[PDB]
């Protein structure tokens, strides 16, 4: 499922949780937050 | 056909997406079909 170009959403702001289009990365706000704050390592895309 | 996991050889990489039949990884997975 993919929500509606338009936000009618009685008020409320989803824009922090929903996809951000201008990444490449289809994560949103809070996702790439978090994949930030946490610090993997070992990729493994052929190092 | 190079992938995330490795060389793939063997099998004909194609645009089109269905659904995962066997997982190699990295999101790509092989499948027989159409010759064949
Ligand atoms: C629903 O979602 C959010 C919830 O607040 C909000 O929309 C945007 O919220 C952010 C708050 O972080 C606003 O960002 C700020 O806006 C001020 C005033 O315009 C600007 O100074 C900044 O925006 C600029 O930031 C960068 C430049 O510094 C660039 O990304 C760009 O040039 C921005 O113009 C500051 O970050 C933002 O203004 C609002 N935008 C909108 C359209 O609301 C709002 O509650 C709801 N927004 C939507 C689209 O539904
Ligand atoms: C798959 O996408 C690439 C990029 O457009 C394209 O060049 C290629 O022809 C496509 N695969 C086939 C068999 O056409």
């Amino acid at each position: 499922y993919k929500t509606p170009p338009i936000k009618d959403f009685g008020g409320f702001n989803f824009s922090q949780i929903l996809p951000d289009p201008s990444k490449p990365s289809k994560r949103s706000f809070i996702e790439d937050l978090l994949f930030n704050k946490v610090t993997l390592a070992d990729a493994g895309f052929i190092k | 056909f190079q992938t995330r996991a490795g060389c793939l050889i063997g099998a004909e990489h194609v645009n089109n997406s269905y659904e995962c039949d066997i997982p190699i990884g990295a999101g790509i997975c092989a499948s027989y079909q159409t010759s064949q």
